[PDB]
């Protein structure tokens, strides 16, 4: 997510969309940062990745 | 008078909720001296943007619109769907085509193998009957000063943003999406002296945007940006006003269905730990504690003065302790850090004695975990000694 | 088991961490906020009751006193008022700096403000560290400017329809109450019924200074420009306030120069228009100084250093400008088209069509390689742009190799576009790897032979002497090679120079260049015309066909040709006179179009260029190294004597691709129809309408003013190379380190973020070495040993002059903050006298040269008593002395022996005839008031004071002060047992106010000369007595000034 | 904003969508124009707060009781 | 265009040594030690709203002799004939870089090593530093407050301003600029303009330097009373509300009642003040600073040398065998001069003029006891002090405290219309 | 293939222009250190020139 960066700044992929999102790292202010394709697209992945898998 | 709120506004909607009430503005009896402005299709327009641009130059040209002047887009089909349109009831076609292409036009034959209305069809182009032209290369910023100057914008795209788009020819010749929510039907108001909008302007010096919410603090994540952006560009150059301000300007003269149920509002906490050991006080540290909602607040009455928050066993009060769950956290007010509160009465760091000052931050906040799309069970996670028997 | 330890665990309040949004800073920078506007009081010190009144009473009846009939009074109706400290107590901001300082009244704790820094190890809550006092203070004073840091705001008037007055004018003012300012503003408007003391001193005051007195109505029916009025307020806010507008009207500018500077800069394809007529006094700071432009510049410079990831974007962002902005453009099937018509034979094995199609393969995307080479010509200083590795021949190749031919054409059509200084012998030592064995020429040693990567060569010292000599080269046995050095020598491109710019409002910051002035590596014409046909008369064009007619020859050579066919000769002599005469028109729009693009482009950059001269083939001129420094060696003062040795190297190489830079260079086409001057200001327009360079501007103003600021602070608890003077050196401090001046420095950055709401990175370039010696210069080198340096001038520091006039006030008005100054006297005295511990008789002081004392210091030994002896001390002269006497003791003594001498020595303090001076030279104090017709004893607060100190930490001082009477009173016996040295009572305001006179104890009239321009008749309305007496009414100038944006003044002609 | 409702009222004069002749958006740079209103008093003023109040706040600051 | 860069150093006031020492330096440098401290001292002097005061600087005329002071002492070191710049010290003082960028502590080697003696009246020429040669836009730079001092130093008297009247002067931008300042005043356009040059030098005849030579005209002519509403020069003035008062302020404005007739041609002469009283008024410093920065490319006419003490005479670009009269005034009387020209024109009575005349008395008795009562307290110092004496105001006498020839210049400034 | 020499330089420069306190800590105080507790050892110190 951090090394796609630059390369892809405000432009889609794969159909989707460009996105904005919130920054906390920095410590004593959190702000909005905007995310490409590529991060918004491992932004959603990374919640399923973090909650796990259901199998029917 | 524009005046600009960090939320989202509708015509109907915030007008029946209480938009400025939530925020904090007295009431202003008769309604008609306020209206609200629409910015949802404006916000939809603004993320299709962010879709193709970047975020910084579309916020910029934004910023230069003036809100009290009425402007529209017209949308064109393309080139040759233009050419039908035109062939078919041929009184749409205006004064400006040249006579040649007019009187071939009215051919009203079959004129695919003519050839002079052939080498007419390359020569035409849509600039030189219309002017204003977006063709889907302008920047933002020409957009939004043709959008500025005149009434009818004409474009050749659905990629824009600032106003209502309306459609030229039937729906047949345009092939793009079926976006109709911006998009009209092919066919065919006054401000009054205040007008609420969401997003800024410096268009004009009688514009104003309203502060008493920390930006930080912004739920809307859109709006968050858009303030963000403007606040760090054009700091010098905005007009900030209290809502107390508002509420007057609003009231200097004068004064002398379903509803959603997952909506509260919340505020920030300003005390300070005091000690009073010896008939003397001693202010030991400034603390503010985020996100109280205000209707916890009404019921268990707090106001402005000096409170105690132990038992005499020596354990923390109830209702400190259910205020100190229901908030967000504890910062320290000089240095910008997480306070933990000690819970035992072991010497270091005992607060036993405080004050409240005042209430600072108020805005509505949506209850909805967001995550809680089934109804599943719950399992919360925390760590041991989190008084839990409490 | 009651640990009471792992609770202190501490927090560090400034964390470290990798950092990758310096490119995001650079790209952007926040704005600092400067205008902001106050509508309430201008003051900062108010008066607080300390003890109630008297009424009713048993002497004089109720219906006396004007508060029975609840008259407003200017000033507090009690029997004990003093005066304490309180930024905006009273304002309507319409910003908050979040720079506060509250005190509370004396009768209760502020130790608290004195220990916000360095006392992270103090267990106590109300102990402090008395070695950090000055540092404490020092911060303190800094957040008192910061905090004061605002504007005047004119609100209106309206005319007074009561006798009280002759019909003056009275400011109203905005909020929800107005009848208590109405009344605080103006002391002189109140009636003077009875006798009292504000009643006698409101009569002997004059009538005709209250108001409005003084205004500019310049236009009819619009506001005011400003206003001059009498009201309540205070020297030192008044004065920081003022020169606070004084600097922003320094940098105050006119749309008529905005409108000149926009042209100049656009270059004529874009015009801007102003107004002609009467004006409202418009405020629009923009203008600073060049010295401030360098100053940042170089620590831009500093924050990029030899991290290419970190400046990358930016040229990422310059050819993404360049592309929307320029004419040229790829054409698809140029040479396709030309190469299709080449005249070859289909029974042969090679196709040079055919491999120089395979090895060129076309692309859209190749000329964003192209624009990025555009825009590294700017930024040489630091980026050094250089043909990639992988373009070279995996093995060097061979010249019997059609492939490696190709090769060799596209690297030698690529290289003359690089900024590396190394581009000639890279493209000579090409050909000789190639043709290694086929001729031989001599090399200087064994390591940089002919069979060494061309790509290897990049520094100066490895040019070989046969390239500087062509002499050495043998025309018989390397012909081609001698062909190909004097090619090189005899075509390389000549750099130029071009002007742009507007430096009267955006000033200039060129640093190792003449101001005004872009450098360029090739050659610039400017064009004639603005209708453009194909041109072959220019140095690229030349360059191409020079390289053909080399190749031409090495085909034709009779060691060569008798090896190949004579279709495959006569095809490739056909493919290098097609590509010879191929239509390009990249070669002419570089030579006429690129730099004026370049030169309207680049005032309008986030990171101004950064240049160093470009040499073309004299290698004594090549630059080696650039550097700059931030500190200093060991006693070093001059910065001219130690940039030599402190400074650190920066620069980066980044590679770029050949081929497409050369696929750019051959295919390249004009629109249809295109006519210059319409195109470009059609381009242009948009553009400039943005407003990032004048909030730049503004930036980097408070980044300069940040620097002298920390730099001034520094020096007052370090030893530094800058003249300074010094106020504060009474108050006691530490030994620092530079631990202590990091710590320091990061509480003087964060407070300053903070006040001037910025998020981003500020001083922290500079914070990463020792802050004690801190300097700014930079330099660079060349081959031959000649360096050139530049050290900028500093400019002043309105902040920092504003923080030393606030430290001389505070030198004589170190009581209103709550502070103490001298040592203390401990002692037992009994009397019934109703004298202040503050102001205590002289008699009872004794010092260092009152004989019979004994002043005690470090060797300190106790020897007991024995069968009814007394115990001794031993004093510094030698001599063992009993518990009795007058002693002097250092307070370090006590603090590093606390439970020893607690022990020893409390009870004969108490009850024998034992008294102590402590030297303590500053310390906060503690009220304690006592009804003087009862009995009243010290001993538990001193004692308690005494058995509180530790080591580390004391509390603060406790006094008993008897309570002032307006009446006859009995007397009773008082016990006290701390006194102070001097005279530190100067917080009273008046005592007994509402009374006639004050009978029994201290007695204080309110004081004349702090009202100096209403009890002085002849003295002029504008005069103030700083440093020694802060005035509470002084004359306060109010604006009306507008702060439009730049659009909305100057308007450019669609 | 009374240069705008001019051309509109010009533009419902002349029954057309927009007017030939505006009294906006010309090609003068027209900047520095000043109009009455009601924000500035006769003295050089705001109205933030209307004259009749601020005289009542001033002649209510100066009022005087009968004592208990 | 000026061709010889000359500049005359400050005298000694009757010691014997150049009147400033260490405590006096570290307050001037302060808050910076670039020894140009134009910028700072008009930060200092807050726009001249009020009447600023220090304890070591107790007038703003005091400042700016200490500046004085200072770069004549300092500047000493790089103008000997072996041309070091960083070899020897002036109390306590180095300079860092050869370019004179800035003032540092010695080194421990140099504090040891004695310090340089200064001497009193010196004049130099700046082509003569090789630095200062090399490099054109650094001495263009650094001549226009070299010229300033130079005009506070030239005589015993008040600071010289120069005064030009001309018609050919003004065009289309020249209006153009000068319409923008329309409601700001003396100090605020001073300020602007001095940000300016010191920005970039002026060339010999640019818009900059003709409407400073037009608003210094202005700004006299209105002081004089030959100008006011009912009698403006092109529709414009200078207005004053409180005239006589402590701290004036005068504005811009602009009156379209009647335009006066002006003779065509070309005039000029040279005015200053001779009362003590001038190290409390803003303008008159301001309006000569403005004409030291002028100076940098403008190549004024010469003064005769009759006007100038003995040591002062013959300066190669300053004075001459036959060159313009200095003309000297003193305040309160021109007061009395302006109230006359007005009530002769018929837009005054003679009430006003006696309240005028009441508040002028009034503030030249307290400024002249605050300038007699520090000039005591510094002598008081000099005395208890032998080895580091000083001098905190440009030295006065007694006689300077009567009217001179403020006659003749209301004269010939009233004729120069 | 590369030139190193501005990076070298510049890490070298920073290596050099480093804040370390170690060189101060000792020479200053780990003598006294050592010869505070040398004294109190079981087994007393041994040393050859």
């Amino acid at each position: 997510h951090e090394g796609v960066a630059s390369s892809s700044i405000g432009k889609p992929f794969m159909g989707v969309p460009a996105s904005i999102v919130n920054d906390e790292s920095v410590v004593g202010v959190r702000a909005a940062r905007p995310i490409s394709g590529m991060q918004n697209m491992i932004q959603h992945l990374s919640k399923l990745y973090k909650r796990g898998f259901s199998y029917r | 008078a524009y005046i600009a709120v960090p939320a989202v506004v509708d015509s109907r909607s915030s007008e029946a909720i209480g938009l400025l009430e939530s925020f904090g503005v007295d009431a202003g009896a008769d309604a008609n001296d306020v209206s609200y402005q629409d910015h949802d299709y404006v916000l939809d327009q603004l993320q299709y943007m962010l879709d193709g641009y970047e975020a910084g130059d579309v916020i910029d040209a934004l910023v230069h619109k003036n809100w009290l002047h009425h402007s529209v887009y017209c949308l064109l089909p393309p080139k040759s769907q233009l050419l039908e349109y035109w062939k078919s009831n041929p009184s749409a076609i205006p004064d400006n085509v040249d006579r040649r292409l007019r009187k071939r036009l009215m051919l009203k034959k079959d004129l695919r193998k003519d050839d002079e209305y052939n080498q007419l069809a390359r020569a035409f182009k849509i600039s030189d009957v219309y002017a204003p032209l977006i063709s889907s290369t302008t920047s933002p910023m020409t957009m939004i000063q043709n959008l500025n100057q005149g009434e009818i914008v004409y474009t050749t795209t659905d990629r824009v943003i600032g106003a209502r788009i309306l459609l030229y020819a039937p729906r047949k010749y345009y092939a793009s999406t079926l976006s109709f929510t911006m998009t009209k039907c092919i066919i065919p108001v006054p401000h009054s002296r205040f007008n609420v909008g969401t997003f800024p302007s410096i268009a004009t010096p009688k514009c104003f945007v309203m502060s008493g919410v920390d930006i930080e603090s912004i739920p809307n994540e859109f709006i968050k940006l858009f303030y963000q952006r403007v606040k760090s560009v054009h700091a010098n150059i905005l007009n900030d006003i209290s809502p107390q301000i508002v509420s007057d300007m609003i009231n200097r003269k004068r004064l002398r269905s379903h509803v959603d149920v997952y909506k509260v509002d919340v505020v920030d906490m300003l005390f300070e730990v005091v000690d009073v050991a010896d008939g003397l006080r001693n202010v030991s540290r400034k603390l503010t504690m985020h996100t109280v909602p205000v209707c916890i607040l009404e019921m268990l009455g707090i106001e402005i003065a000096d409170y105690c928050i132990r038992q005499e066993d020596g354990m923390l009060t109830d209702w400190f302790l259910l205020l100190t769950m229901l908030s967000d956290g504890l910062t320290d007010r000089r240095t910008h850090c997480q306070y933990l509160i000690n819970p035992s009465s072991v010497p270091p760091d005992v607060i036993l004695n405080i004050s409240i000052t005042g209430f600072i931050n108020r805005h509505t906040i949506d209850v909805m975990p967001d995550i809680y799309d089934f109804v599943k069970p719950i399992g919360a996670v925390l760590p041991k000694g989190s008084f839990k028997s409490t | 088991e009651f640990i009471s330890s792992w609770q202190n665990h501490p927090i560090v309040q400034v964390s470290a961490d990798v950092e990758n949004k310096k490119t995001a800073q650079l790209l952007h920078a926040d704005t600092p906020r400067l205008v902001t506007w106050d509508a309430g009081l201008c003051t900062s010190f108010k008066i607080v009751p300390i003890v109630p009144a008297q009424v009713p009473q048993d002497v004089l009846a109720y219906t006396f006193f004007t508060s029975s009939y609840a008259i407003q009074s200017p000033f507090p109706e009690a029997a004990v008022s003093r005066i304490v400290v309180h930024t905006r107590w009273a304002s309507n901001v319409d910003f908050d700096r979040d720079s506060s300082v509250i005190m509370a009244p004396p009768t209760e704790n502020n130790i608290h403000l004195f220990k916000q820094l360095l006392n992270t190890e103090t267990l106590s809550v109300r102990g402090a560290n008395p070695l950090m006092f000055r540092a404490n203070v020092l911060h303190m004073l800094l957040e008192f400017v910061l905090d004061n840091l605002y504007l005047n705001r004119h609100t209106g008037f309206s005319q007074d329809h009561t006798p009280f007055t002759e019909g003056a004018n009275l400011r109203s003012l905005p909020g929800p109450d107005a009848e208590k300012w109405y009344s605080i503003m103006y002391p002189t408007r109140m009636g003077t019924p009875n006798v009292s003391k504000i009643c006698n001193f409101v009569a002997s005051c004059v009538r005709n200074r209250v108001g409005r007195f003084d205004r500019a109505q310049m236009m009819n029916g619009a506001m005011s420009e400003w206003v001059d009025v009498f009201e309540t307020s205070d020297a030192l806010t008044v004065s920081i306030r003022g020169r606070w507008m004084a600097r922003l009207a320094r940098m105050n500018i006119n749309p008529t120069e905005i409108e000149w500077a926009l042209t100049e800069c656009a270059q004529g394809y874009v015009t801007v228009t102003s107004p002609y007529a009467p004006s409202v006094n418009r405020l629009m700071p923009y203008r600073i100084s060049n010295a401030e432009r360098q100053i940042s510049q170089i620590i831009r410079i500093m924050n990029i250093g030899n991290n290419a990831t970190v400046i990358q974007p930016v040229l990422q962002d310059i050819s993404v400008l360049l592309q929307r902005i320029s004419p040229l453009q790829i054409d698809p099937t140029i040479i396709s088209n030309t190469m299709s018509t080449v005249s070859e034979s289909t029974t042969q094995t090679l196709s040079p069509a055919s491999s120089i199609l395979g090895k060129l393969r076309p692309s859209n995307s190749d000329f964003s390689s192209f624009r990025v080479a555009l825009a590294g010509w700017l930024y040489n200083g630091v980026v050094t742009t250089v043909i990639d590795d992988s373009s070279y021949p995996k093995d060097g190749g061979s010249v019997t190799s059609l492939e490696n031919l190709w090769d060799f054409f596209i690297l030698a059509l690529a290289l003359p576009l690089t900024t590396d200084p190394c581009a000639p012998v890279k493209a000579f030592m090409t050909l000789a790897n190639m043709m290694v064995g086929f001729e031989t020429i001599p090399m200087d040693n064994q390591i940089y032979t002919q069979s060494r990567r061309a790509s290897a060569f990049s520094t100066p010292h490895t040019w070989p002497r046969c390239f500087m000599n062509i002499q050495l080269i043998s025309p018989i046995d390397a012909p081609i090679l001698r062909q190909w050095a004097e090619i090189i020598h005899r075509y390389w491109p000549n750099p130029s120079q071009i002007r742009y710019g507007a430096p009267n409002v955006f000033g200039s910051a060129n640093l190792f260049t003449p101001p005004e002035v872009l450098l360029l590596p090739i050659d610039h014409q400017p064009a004639n015309v603005t209708t453009p046909t194909l041109d072959f008369t220019n140095e690229l064009t030349n360059w191409r066909a020079r390289v053909c007619e080399l190749m031409k020859n090495l085909v034709d050579n009779q060691r060569y040709q008798p090896g190949w066919t004579q279709s495959l000769v006569s095809s490739m002599r056909g493919t290098l006179d097609k590509l010879k005469l191929i239509k390009s028109m990249t070669p002419m729009y570089l030579q006429q179009l690129a730099p004026v693009e370049l030169a309207v482009i680049a005032p309008m950059l986030p990171f101004p260029p950064f240049q160093v001269p470009y040499v073309r083939l004299d290698r004594d001129r090549v630059p080696t190294m650039v550097g700059v420094t931030r500190q200093s060696r060991d006693t070093i003062t001059q910065p001219a004597l130690s940039l030599s040795t402190t400074n650190t190297t920066v620069g980066v190489p980044l590679a770029l691709d050949a081929r497409a830079i050369t696929v750019a260079l051959l295919s390249g086409k004009y629109p249809p129809d295109l006519v210059t001057n319409v195109w470009y200001a059609d381009a242009i327009y948009p553009m400039y309408a943005d407003t990032e360079v004048f909030s730049n501007l503004q930036r980097d103003m408070i980044t300069c003013e940040a620097v002298q600021t920390l730099v001034t602070l520094v020096a007052q608890i370090s030893e530094t190379q800058y003249p300074v003077d010094r106020y504060l050196d009474w108050i006691p401090s530490l030994r620092a380190s530079a631990a202590t001046a990091a710590t320091f420095a990061e509480w003087v950055n964060t407070s300053m973020k903070t006040a001037f709401d910025l998020s981003d990175m500020l001083l922290e370039p500079l914070l990463s070495g020792d802050p004690r010696m801190t300097q700014l210069a930079i330099q660079y080198q060349q081959y031959n040993g000649r360096t050139f340096n530049i050290i900028p001038e500093m400019p002043g520091s309105v902040i920092a002059d504003c923080v030393q006039l606030t430290a001389e006030v505070f030198n004589h008005e170190y009581n209103l903050f709550g502070i103490a100054r001298g040592d203390i006297i401990i002692g037992r005295v009994q009397s019934t006298h109703l004298w202040s511990p503050l102001a205590p008789p002289p008699d009872l002081v004794f010092d260092r040269d009152t004989p019979g004392v004994h002043i005690f210091g470090r060797d300190c030994r106790i020897s007991f008593g024995m069968n009814g002896a007394a115990p001794m001390i031993r004093d510094e002269t030698g001599l063992m002395v009993p518990f009795e006497g007058n002693w002097i003791f250092p307070l370090a003594l006590w603090q590093m022996n606390t439970r020893y001498f607690n022990q020893q020595f409390d009870a004969w303090i108490k009850t024998g005839e034992l008294r102590i001076r402590i030297e303590m030279g500053a310390y906060p104090y503690m009220l304690h008031y006592y009804d003087p017709r009862q009995y009243a004893n010290a001993w538990n607060l001193t004692s308690a004071w005494l058995e509180e100190i530790t080591p580390t930490s004391i509390p603060s001082v406790p006094f008993m002060v008897p309570i002032s009477s307006d009446h006859d009173i009995s007397s009773a016996p008082a016990v006290q047992y701390i006194i102070s040295t001097e005279y530190n009572d100067r917080s009273l305001f008046c005592t007994n106010s509402s009374s006639p006179q004050t009978i029994a104890g201290p007695d204080k009239h309110i004081p004349v000369e702090r009202y100096n321009i209403l009890t002085n008749p002849d003295a002029p309305p504008t005069q103030i007595q700083l440093p020694e007496v802060v005035d509470l009414y002084n004359v306060v100038t109010r604006y009306a000034y507008e702060t439009p944006p730049i659009t909305a003044v100057v308007m450019g002609v669609p | 904003d009374e240069a705008d409702e001019a051309t509109k009222k010009q533009a419902k004069d002349t029954d057309k969508s927009k007017a030939q002749v505006t009294y906006s958006d010309t090609g003068i740079n027209n900047a520095n124009e000043l109009s009455r209103s009601g924000n500035v008093d006769n003295e050089g003023g705001s109205n933030q707060k209307p004259m009749s109040t601020r005289i009542a706040e001033a002649t209510s600051a100066i009022v005087s009781k009968h004592p208990a | 265009a000026r061709a010889a860069f000359l500049f005359k150093t400050v005298g000694f006031g009757g010691l014997q040594n150049v009147p400033i020492n260490d405590e006096l330096s570290s307050h001037l440098l302060r808050a910076g030690n670039s020894p140009w401290q134009l910028t700072q001292f008009l930060d200092w002097i807050s726009l001249g709203r009020g009447l600023a005061t220090s304890a070591l600087v107790p007038t703003a005329g005091s400042r700016y002799y200490q500046m004085s002071c200072l770069l004549s002492g300092t500047l000493q070191i790089p103008f000997r004939p072996n041309h070091r710049w960083g070899d020897i010290r002036f109390l306590r003082l180095v300079w860092s870089a050869p370019t004179l960028d800035g003032l540092v502590v010695a080194p421990p080697q140099v504090l040891a090593q004695p310090a340089l003696q200064a001497q009193a009246d010196r004049v130099y020429d700046c082509d003569d530093y090789p630095f200062l040669a090399r490099d054109p836009r650094f001495k263009h730079r650094v001549y226009q407050q070299l010229s300033a001092v130079t005009l506070l130093n030239l005589t015993g008297f008040g600071p010289i301003s120069y005064v030009r009247v001309d018609e050919d002067m003004w065009s289309g931008d020249v209006n153009q600029l000068l319409m923008n300042y329309f409601g700001h005043t003396f100090a605020e356009i001073a300020y602007t303009l001095c940000q300016a040059s010191a920005n970039r030098p002026w060339e010999y005849d640019g818009t900059y330097a003709r409407m400073t030579q037009i608003v210094l005209s202005l700004f006299w002519l209105s002081y004089v009373g030959v100008i006011h509403q009912q009698n403006t020069y092109r529709t414009f003035y200078f207005q004053c509300n409180r005239r006589g008062d402590a701290a004036e302020v005068w504005i811009l404005s602009c009156s379209l009642n009647h335009s006066a007739q002006i003779r065509p041609g070309n005039r000029s002469l040279f005015v200053m003040p001779t009362s003590p009283d001038w190290n409390m008024d803003v303008n008159l410093i301001l309006s000569s600073t403005l004409t030291g920065c002028l100076c940098s490319g403008s190549q004024l006419p010469l003064i005769d040398n009759n006007s100038v003490p003995a040591v002062s005479r013959n300066i190669h670009g300053w004075t001459g065998r036959a060159g313009n009269q200095l003309h000297g005034f003193q305040v309160r009387r021109m007061v009395t001069e302006f109230c006359d020209r007005l009530r002769r024109d018929g837009v005054m009575t003679q009430a006003q003029q006696n309240q005028v005349e009441a508040l002028a008395d009034q503030t030249q008795q307290f400024k002249r006891d605050k300038l007699e009562t520090w000039a005591r307290e510094d002598d008081q110092y000099n005395q208890a002090h032998p080895n580091s004496t000083m001098f905190r105001t440009k030295p006065f006498t007694n006689a300077q405290w009567g009217r001179g020839n403020t006659g003749a210049t209301s004269a010939a400034i009233a004729a120069l219309i």
